[PDB]
RNA sequence: AAACUUUCAACAACGGAUCUCUUGGUUCUCGCAUCGAUGAAGAACGCAGCGAAAUGCGAUACGUAAUAUGAAUUGCAGAUAUUCGUGAAUCAUCGAAUCUUUGAACGCACAUUGCGCCCUCUGGUAUUCCGGAGGGCAUGCCUGUUUGAGCGUCGU
RNA sequence: AGGAAUAGUUUUCAUGCCAAGUCGUACUCAUAACCGCAGCAGGUCUCCAAGGUUAACAGCCUCUAGUUGAUAGAAUAAUGUA
RNA sequence: UGCUGUAAAGCUGGGUCGAACGGCCUCUAGUGCAGAUCUUGGUGGUAGUAGCAAAUAUUCAAAUGAGAACUUUGAAGACUGAAGUGGGGAAAGGUUCCAUGUCAACAGCAGUUGGACAUGGGUUAGUCGAUCCUAAGAGAUGGGGAAGCUCCGUUUCAACGUGCUUGAUUUUUCAGGCCAACCAUCGAAAGGGAAUCCGGUUAAAAUUCCGGAACUUGGAUAUGGAUUCUUCACGGCAACGUAACU
RNA sequence: GCGAGAGACCGAUAGCGAACAAGUACAGUGAUGGAAAGAUGAAAAGAACUUUGAAAAGAGAGUGAAAAAGUACGUGAAAUUG
RNA sequence: UUGGGCCCGGCUCUUGUCUAUGUUCCUUGGAACAGGACGUCACAGAGGGUGAGAAUCCCGUGCGAUGAGAUGACCCGGGUCU
């Protein structure tokens, strides 16, 4: 089981990094006991606890940067949408919907009529 | 390795393959609060790195090894 | 002496390991891999050797990124997070 | 040779690691097929080609 | 006459045919359009309590988050793991991340784990010398900015 | 270019202080660890070099060091090989 | 075990065995083997046969062990004979190294032994190499070819420094003054090249560890000495000398 | 490439080279070349125990519907052999 | 003849939940999924699993019902302010 992710998200940057120090110290102690016991399933729990603390720190810091760049014209490229290389080269919705006034007048003057037959 | 702990005031560790002697000395100071006289390194035939860390005369390698927990 | 006696004088390697394909086909003096054509930009291949294309092609490795394009395409290339059901 | 590069020695360490017999507890698993390691290598029979 | 040889039968061998299947192959049809400098395909090396491979993954390493779901996993062991529950197992789902050394591969170099330079922080009595952490410095081309060059040239 | 007088140098004089990263390092190197399909009478670069005889680092005997490895036993016709 | 058919074949008794299969009317084909120096797999006679004969050569006893021509120890007899059958290395291999255990396969007899098999251990550097330099040569770059993959050019028809030193300023700004002929980069574990020795130590590492004694390079910087009123030292006829001595 | 449904197709020397840790093992300096190999049983119930032997094994016993199924494992032809 | 920005729908796409009827008796067998008897459901007697040929033991199949979330200048049914 180990540490719970929903409780980590209530903690601050200093609490998260100090809990990280405690977990690494506890993993190092287990590797010393590994030399003699020598089967410690507990190591698996502590390893995955570190991964969770490291995950929560990184996602906490990533939302600060996202809020920092919210609405900015230029944002870091790992915060941009990553669909495919070709989709990002595609014309935007505004660019693809651009129309000359000559074409706009023609479309307004002669719209596709709605009609039926036999009456 | 334990003979060297007893008989040479030297501690023997497995270390990251990417570390150099400066980083290993700093690491043992930060982790175990000891002064290394020198660090001798070695890449073992299984691809892992071994460090021979002789402490200064101000420390006792046997006592540090006891406190760490493997003797 | 062109057989067994001459075969005893083989101790200088013509090829060594290639950084690109890892194959021991990197010719030492020409500095070129006879297998993948490193350090040319394009990978070496020929239509007269189809079986060589089988040995090293898309899908013979991990496909660590293309593995998930089809699943991402199905979901419309979503951005955001899943929303908990209340 | 004694004078060897890092890349060569790295390749040699991996070859030693893979030159081990099957762990015995493998053969006890449900629907297990492997009974021995079919990829053993001896230094004088088959060469590493590095 | 025995032994020996030869023929047949019985049983036992040798060997893997036959028969019976089949998470494979092969061919046809139907539907869909989605790789990459936002670093692909491929390569190397690692990662598990006990693993060589295959499978998966990247120092957060047989995986982290999230959503769903609802009691396993299992060869053995084991909890400071769980059961009317924020909860066992789950590449079930998947939109958030991690993603070593490389590779079109981009500081230079590469049969080397070789060699610089710049910025911020930091250790050693330090703008220089030595160490550590983080972030950078490829080429071709386009638009723009700034700094310029030429009796090419206008005017004062 | 910079240096004098009640004063500037120079670590090319002595002594004193601090630091020196990365990778390799076992073993074989051959009548069995390399290449010849193999523990193959083949092939594969080089350093060290004792006493006697002698022109001689040749051949023959010996010291240090190293081996005593090459299926074995009993016989001894023909024909072989040396 | 028999029966039917001229025949291709069909049916049946007994034994073995364990999951599907057949008759009739039609359809369809990757439809019938003795051969192809046929293909793949398997197996004979030959035959317990040819053979296991180069490199002088072995023997007694003890130990171990179920078992000893072949292991270990002791005692002998021999040989290599320093141009070695000795002691090291380069290339190549890659754990073969060492200890412990072990003998199914392998060591063309054997095996208690092994470079075999199994489990562990083992390779420590400022001074030894690499790393750096350039050699024959290889090769980017403004470029000139080529449809192009690419070719050619490197003393390269080019506006080619990611310059250097000061008086300092910290204002992380300045200011000057020197210059730019040459120099992308790769290319040697035998060429060139900063600096380490002795003694001891392990089952297995050592110019690397321990003990002692040194050296080189880079940096910092204090003290003493030297120098200066003839400001940047004296002496020797001289060759030249010195602790220094812009 | 991705997702599906089918066949008067092949049935382990066939069908893709690969039904299996298959582009694997292995070969070549290299470009490349490239195999073999599916099936105990419903369930390991994979034979406790006694005995002979240095051991491998054997003989009893046991499990199982079957050991004429013993991880040399469905059936088990022929060549060849006792 | 009249433009555009917005709200709910429809359609289109992804996706959650839900469903009939024997395991009745006899015989064989290690095992009933075999045979026999009596049945049942069937818009479901496709396919698979389970100790042998299983519509009725399990999953499914067939029939529908009911939610959620996306996406569409470039599909339309309506509102709406200009
Ligand atoms: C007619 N146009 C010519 C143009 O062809 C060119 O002339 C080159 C000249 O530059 C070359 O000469 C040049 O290049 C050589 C190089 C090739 O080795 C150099 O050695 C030499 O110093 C240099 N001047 C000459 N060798 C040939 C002319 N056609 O440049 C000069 C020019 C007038 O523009
Ligand atoms: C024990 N040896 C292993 C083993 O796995 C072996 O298996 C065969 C197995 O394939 C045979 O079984 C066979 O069954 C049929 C039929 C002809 O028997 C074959 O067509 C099929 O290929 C195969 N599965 C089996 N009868 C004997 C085992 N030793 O196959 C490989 C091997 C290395 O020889
Ligand atoms: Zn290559």
């Amino acid at each position: 089981a180990g540490v719970k992710t929903f409780e980590l998200r209530t903690k601050s940057k200093e609490q998260l990094e100090s809990q990280l120090v405690e977990l690494k110290q506890e993993l190092a102690t287990l590797k010393v006991q590994k030399l003699q016991r020598p089967s410690l399933p507990r190591i698996h729990t502590v390893r995955k606890n570190i991964a969770r603390v490291l995950t929560v720190i990184n996602l906490n810091q990533r939302e600060n940067v996202r809020a920092f760049y919210a609405g900015k014209k230029y944002i870091p490229k790992d915060l941009r949408a990553k669909k495919t290389r070709a989709l990002r080269r595609k014309l935007t919705k505004f660019e693809a919907s651009q129309e000359t006034e000559k074409a706009r007048k023609q479309r307004i003057a002669f719209p596709q009529r709605k009609f039926a037959i036999k009456a | 390795a334990m003979k060297k702990v007893e008989d040479g005031n030297t501690l023997v560790f497995q270390v990251d393959i990417k570390s150099n002697k400066h980083q290993i000395k700093s690491a043992v100071k930060e982790l175990y609060d000891v002064d290394a006289l020198y660090v001798n390194t070695l890449i073992r035939p299984n691809g892992t790195k071994k460090a021979y860390i002789r402490l200064t005369s101000d420390y006792d390698a046997l006592d540090i090894a006891n406190r760490i927990g493997y003797i | 002496g062109k057989g067994t006696p001459s075969l005893g004088k083989r101790h200088n390697k013509s090829h060594t390991l290639c950084n690109r394909c890892g194959r021991r086909s990197f010719h030492v003096q020409k500095k070129t891999c006879s297998s993948c054509g490193y350090p040319a930009a394009k990978m070496r291949s020929h239509n007269w050797a189809l079986k060589a294309k089988r040995r090293r092609t898309t899908g013979t490795g991990r496909m660590a990124y293309l593995k998930h394009v089809t699943r991402r395409f199905k979901n419309g290339f979503q951005t955001g997070v899943a929303k908990a059901q209340t | 040779p004694s004078q060897k590069s890092f890349r060569t020695k790295q390749k040699l360490a991996k070859a030693q690691k893979q030159n081990r017999p099957l762990p015995q507890w493998i053969r006890l698993r449900t629907d297990n097929k492997i009974r021995y390691n079919a990829k053993r290598r001896h230094w004088r029979r088959t060469k590493l080609g590095i």
